[PDB]
């Protein structure tokens, strides 16, 4: 598994592959790792299946709850709170071999700067959290090559757009370099999923657009 | 005497009810509109329940939000529990049947609210918008049209039944619940809709300047 | 009282 | 003193009884047919209680519901407890007189509902059709052929008496009880069936256009 | 009867908001000023709630300090759950709403108490500031500029009508208040701020020289 | 009493 | 053991295997492992047996006392949480030995296309689910020689019957390279156990016709 | 240990030996492991002797019990549930080496048909069941042994009389390949015991019937 | 990581470095160790990240509270207990590898002679806390190296500033010797943090003057 | 009627404490001293609290001795919790007065008690002493001087009134405070100090030969 | 009352 | 009525302790001695408390034996968490005091008893004799010379006081007690002393022949 983040000017991107395995097995060719937790948040979950399907649908219900009882969302601090709360509360299962980590993005309305009102944030096993400030984070089997990858290719980043072709291409370097990360199947036509999180919300960036990158990027580099 | 203490704590109550503002809920072209005559902007009596649930009330402010948390509660409680489709506007208005006919036998005091519990079709899909209304001693009544809450409800209740037409789009179902409310400015009135076009959360609130050009 | 069926 | 507090109970129970619409249950060929006169399309006061043991009531909703649950209850932990095949009608009706003695003497208010628990035969297997009507006191009483349910009882009694046959159809059964029951189109009427035809749910409603062809 | 045990309940609570001091609350340039008439040293009617929301109140002192006290167990309980600026002036003031409504109806005695929740913006952000009054049975009132409590409350609201001016700055304001007060010394009075420019934590006591040279 | 609304 | 689920146009088809052992010893030789737990959803379960029956059984139990409740079915979402909160339930005990994961399929009457309604679930010991893409699933022992003969015989299934037959042979190639799955036994007359459902409702297939399919594929293999 | 159970044309027999060890040493020459429940089931129990007759004694109280509560004996179904259920509240003490597994043998009054409503049924140490379908089971140190020869005799059970005797048979041959089975001891004179349930109830089979089969037996073999 | 702290004439200096590593690999290239707890304290927590920041969090709000309901402050002697039971309540985890240690820099209005107010307390993992009376303390990683720089660089303390240049040198040298300490990156102009505290409270140091002490230490090394 | 058993109450209690023995304290050069009139020798009327907070009362003893565990279980409690120069007399005299209250308007008697929290500086500090009186009520006062607890106050209030001087001498201050409680030798007075000049426990009896001397 | 055998 | 259901309790109790015979203890030389007039064998009105403190009591047997089995598990309880020498009468005398006050005020009828805690000096220590009474009311009362307990005490303590003298011996303390006493034979008197010198446990009956010879 592998999920990558990146504040672009204006606004955050957040993708993930696809694939899902046991063992050598592969057990999942079209698994989505990446939810829309709220308006403006989503929430990527790398590790063990279950704890994370149950991590994400929990914390929507909960972000979801307490807007509809006080009739405000909660600030971008409050959220990061809770979810760093449920992490923590995970932990004995995580040391029991169900661990799960989650990668949180988000576009705050409340900042100053809406050039800079992206927002990524990073959780340990423990429930502590980092607020990153170089512009991108991944979690999962191929973060370490995803954010080798990321480093570089971050200087061409400079809208909507570019930053999730270079998110796609992050994840194609996660996947070329480690086997527990599915690529682009051309095959089957499965790709990674992406959000998108602006001024105006969140929104599921649609199959095509990603095809079409996925496809540039492996033309680019066959030749 | 239960005769006695029947009769007395239902004239209490009806009492109470008509002690306070008037809300109306109406169904329109995109789902269901609820305008209510409310000063405060604290303050509220309109609310989401769950993803195509709203909730209005009129009565003791203490006592319909203490039901309105309660229900959130409730329909939250069920999702979670088997899936968001599954919890529906028919389970929430038998829940705060049952617990204001058990609050008006069982309590002090009987609860001096009126509610109305207000459900439109999922994303994509087609069916009626569905109104109920919940009585201080856990009756229930299905509506087609309208439902009127709080204060004097005949000459609002009749205005509207000349006013109403179905299909009405959101400017004319406001302009007629107004009108109807009226027999009031943004400062005012608490005015949401249950839009059945929004993809999950079907309700929202229209304040401020957007409701300034929707009357 | 009421819910009379 | 005893005698006071006894008898004005019941006073109060048989009026909210007498103070409601109108069910009939009464056997026919195929099993036992429920037909009840109910304006709403989300109440409803017929059901399902185990695989051949149905259930209809009339009084006050939240009562006579709140048995409904109990007795789902009941009948679904014996059945795990022990086997589908142990529950059986005579059991559930039991229960129900226990319950509602129970409330009649300890409870504040006596429950104001009349209780009928239905029983058909098992599939393929050959046996008559029990009925069993429970009152607000406990009582309970075994009837051959048909149980008439709250409001006023003697008119719809004697019609049936009079218009009664054995091994009618599904559709003669229905005119019977319609008829006595006027003593009413698809849209006020809620009629279900105890078919004993069925493999193992033997329950099951009869709406809408089927039962626009049926009456 | 409901009726008299309400009017008698108000009335006793009602005097003993009479039978105290008297304390005013007003915004001003840099936030909101707090000036009661307190002659003890060690007991205080004005007191900091969390970082922006401050709280005054009048009546009997070991109640009105048990709502202080429940007040700040609750909002450092929000604030360490959710965060520190998740917790408003408005919640703030719906629970001592909901609190003291409970109080009233369900205690043996009403809490003969008032109270103001005040609350200011954060730091470098601008906001109006909120004034909310919440009395003994649980209502709430929105205030646009200044709250009176206790005592005898009609000559010191009309002489602050005369005298209020919106961003007057700390030495009017607390002129216009001990003026529209006496309608005495440092020795006498307790006075506060919520001053809106402090970085975190806005309620701030003035007391002593400080308060010698701005009065 | 109070808080109607 | 071994159960293997496909969609055909139109439908769902869920069959499964006969043995039961005790280590190298054959201890059932006709045990029915696919039940259906109501008028739209089929379950089977494999591993340990007691754990097995007893799933099956308090499932039904579930879906049909919250029917009768509400008086109207969960929705296909609803059931799937229920399944897997149950699994996730013995999650102790089957890292204690009694492990039990079912396979679930339904007939989701609410879906929007009738053709595609078909709907196949699959569970881990750590009750995190997933629904089915690629047409068919298995479990059991023999699981991945059914799988690895589904996808290859899968374009031939076309409606009911085909995709009766692929299953049935999906199950023969699992106990023919497996020995903890019993084949079709000829000299007893037991045959592997098969429930279709589709738009009206769930029905168990007659012994005959899983019989001749059988022979059908015995004498192709000869 | 070994009790063996077998359905012949009209009812049940069920039979079960004498012997009971601590490791090589026999300590009991006569102890009884076929009880009778109730007027329509007999239980044999294997393993630990104590929770054995404790499982036994229990059981038929609980029966009984429900029986004078409602009027009415539960089916033959709810008679199965509840063993299985006392079967399942061991598995922590079996575990710790306190294992009884249970044989339960009933006479069925409301099946179908009379010539087949005989009924057997064998428990594991997790409680779950299974209605035999091949005619006889057994349980103990000597069941295989016992399970081999049914096999092979159970061809000329046509009666009552004819399935005891294939009992007995099956009895000695389980002793005579197991050191922990007692076969009949013609010193003492003690000899298997035996319970025959059929439309009219359970009886015990009087000690000469059987002494006079297990004699026949024994002048075959030499 | 590594967290100085020393007196000076007249107040209380603390600093710490910004670097969290997991393993040998570099996480956090910006964290803030260094807490202002309260108008005349700080604590800075040296240790697992999770338990650190919920230790400076939840104390925060403990003096505050008490502050609220009272209407003074706790006393030194008092706030040196409440955290004190803290530490020994995360016992149990700490022998379970999620030790935290907390070092407490404050400035006691009480105290009788100005020049002399500063204080500072150091606890171990059992609870116990010491009032240190050499003149400084450190905890970390780094803190043997560090206190072995301040022994000798300690005469030069003579009031705010040079005792908060001794600080910043100690930490230098903390990072120069050990390999979690985080020294100066002047490529990414991230320095150490810094809070003083004397007679008006407690404030933080503002970068740019960590910055100039760092860049002379570094010319000064090089020659 | 909230009136009469609150006058009533009130008129129980200070009954009970003017049907007692008399008590003063007062402020001298050394810090407070506290004088009353106590025949028994095991039984005392005067105790320490905290290392520099003292208690005197008057009233029923089992009563007030209550108050006296009650008060030293807290004192030790919060110096254990916090430390101990955190207690302070302000705190124990709320307390105390947040109990009597409570006492008063929820048991069934009043407590017919009158109690005095002194405090003094710690060893080496200057500040002046602090008398606090709560009574049976909950009410709490700041006496700068002196308080007289107990049987009829007025003529001892008076002539310590007449006789008072600050920072008079322990021998000064003794005879003064004998002087005006007879308006009794060292068999019939129970007498303590509050010494500012101990270094940490200040509270001291003085009995015997040594207050033979100082009297 | 009732339920009288 | 506070004032009539007090007055009442105290006339209850005390007509149950002048309807009881008649105990006296004084001071002897050796320590204390107490002198019953007790017809029955097994019941006893007086008892070792602990090492140097004694007891008797008159009223009501059950409640005062109660009393007894208080003190003696509270005696041992304090010995055993401190040490033995730190158990003294006066705690105990207190314990009393707080109990049937406690007793007085809330339980429905009060002990209609009276104590009598009695202490000596410690094996080779010199302190003269302690006495305490405890009234039923909680009352405690130190007395130098003798108590006299239950049915008519003023002609016994007239009788003592003419005949009392101090450091009597066990015999002439004796002949006064027995004599005070008559104002009868080794059959009808429960004699017991504290006698200072025996080494721990100073409580020792004085009964038969033995009893015989000093009277």
């Amino acid at each position: 598994a592998t999920i990558v983040a990146l504040k672009y000017p204006g606004g955050v991107v957040m993708a993930g592959d696809r694939r899902s395995t046991q063992g050598n097995m592969i057990s999942g060719r079209d698994v989505r790792k990446v939810y829309i937790t709220d308006d403006y948040t989503a929430t990527g979950i790398a590790g063990t299946a279950a704890v994370a399907v149950e991590f994400a649908r929990l914390y929507a219900v909960e972000l979801e709850h307490y807007e509809k009882l006080e009739g405000v969302p909660l600030t971008f601090a409050g959220k990061i709170n809770r979810l760093a709360i449920m992490v923590r509360g995970n932990l004995a299962a995580a040391m029991q071999g169900l661990l799960a980590l989650p990668l949180l993005a988000g576009y705050d309305i409340h900042a100053s700067d809406p050039q800079s009102a992206g927002r990524i944030v990073s959780f340990d096993a423990a429930g502590g959290w980092n607020i990153e400030e170089e512009g991108y984070q991944a979690v999962g089997s191929g973060s370490l090559f995803a954010k080798s990858s990321m480093k570089k290719l971050y200087s061409q980043v400079t809208d909507g757009d570019s930053g999730l072709r270079v998110a796609v291409e992050a994840l194609y370097d996660a996947a070329d370099d480690d086997s527990a990360t599915g690529g682009p199947d051309l095959v089957r036509g499965i790709f990674p999923t992406a959000v998108i999180i602006d001024a105006d919300g969140a929104v599921d960036v649609p199959e095509s657009r990603i095809a079409e990158l996925a496809r540039a990027i492996i033309e680019s580099r066959s030749g | 005497s239960p005769e006695q203490a029947m009769r007395e704590r239902s004239e209490l109550a009806r009492k109470g009810i008509a002690r306070a503002k008037s809300v109306v809920a109406l169904a329109y072209a995109g789902g269901v509109l609820f305008v209510a005559e409310n000063p405060s902007r604290s303050l509220q009596k309109i609310s989401e329940l769950y993803d195509r649930v709203g909730f209005a009330a009129a009565g003791k402010f203490n006592e319909f939000d203490n039901l309105r948390r309660g229900g959130i509660q409730f329909a939250d409680t069920r999702g979670y529990a088997y899936d968001r489709r599954d919890v529906t506007g028919r389970q929430l208005a038998n829940v705060y049947a049952q617990t204001l006919g058990t609050i008006f036998t069982e309590q002090a005091k009987p609860y001096e609210v009126e509610l109305c519990v207000a459900e439109v079709a999922h994303y994509g899909e087609t069916k009626r918008p569905e109104l109920y209304r919940i009585t201080y001693d856990g009756s229930i009544a299905d509506e087609p049209h309208f439902v009127v809450m709080g204060g004097t409800t005949e000459p609002i209740a009749n205005a509207l039944k000349e006013s109403y037409a179905e299909n009405a789009s959101l400017t004319d179902a406001l302009r007629i619940a107004v009108a109807a409310l009226r027999a009031l400015g943004v400062a005012s009135l608490e005015v949401a809709v249950l839009d059945a076009n929004r993809p999950r959360r079907a309700f929202r609130r229209i304040t401020g300047s957007a409701l300034q050009a929707l009357l | 009282t009421g819910q009379y069926l």
